[PDB]
């Protein structure tokens, strides 16, 4: 998920905003 | 904006700064 | 350990180290 | 909310525990 | 997004994270 | 400056990419 | 709480919010 | 020590408890 | 280099900073 | 002062440490 | 203290070497 | 260069400071 995507590979911004409430 | 490399907290940091007062889920694998 | 004032990235720094994998929720709205 | 107890007010780390997942 | 404020050392942490490889200049004296 | 945008004031992500090289 | 993996400067953090007013003592090998 | 087992292997918030002054 | 205010966890932060290998001790009663 | 294994938001962190009201430029490669 | 030196007053990275074992 | 240089050896507080505007 994205806690490993940003981490193992790269993440957006954008993607990270799917996160918010 | 660039893409990221954010492991551990400095992407719950990235998280805060992206999602403001909406704030935000944090949710690791297993 | 103790309790203090933790807030915005700090607070969810706090988080990240007190929850971990468990993940968390920050909701400032509450 | 965690805002309130924990910023203006102060908490514990077991307290923060109260909005882990 | 969202609007914040962004002091000191938070404030350079969000150019790091906005900026990234494009590098980034911090002029408090403007 | 940026200190003034962000800091007293409050900035956006995109008024922070103004001080991207 | 959970089990932490921590590094350099993430250490000191960790001690910092774990000790509050009591500090602490950061000393690494060599 | 501590410094090194946390970052090599993991390490508990108790474990750091014990280097409060 | 400068002199500004360091605080928290920047404090502390700074210290490992400036300190590094030789470690530190951060004790804020005195 | 003693040498400096900065990666990421570190190294920023710490030129923002170092540099204070005189601000830096943050540049990496490519 | 420390904190009195370097928060509540302000410190160079000089002083704050002073806190290193 | 110094972003690197930080982050694959090591660098001193005397070579960031060089960055300092
Ligand atoms: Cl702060
Ligand atoms: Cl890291
Ligand atoms: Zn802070
Ligand atoms: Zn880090």
């Amino acid at each position: 998920g994205i806690v490993e995507q940003c981490c193992t590979s790269i993440c957006s911004l954008y993607q990270l905003e799917n996160y918010c409430n | 904006f660039v893409n990221q490399h954010l492991c551990g907290s400095h992407l719950v940091e990235a998280l805060y700064l992206v999602c403001g007062e909406r704030g935000f889920f944090y949710t690791p694998k297993t």
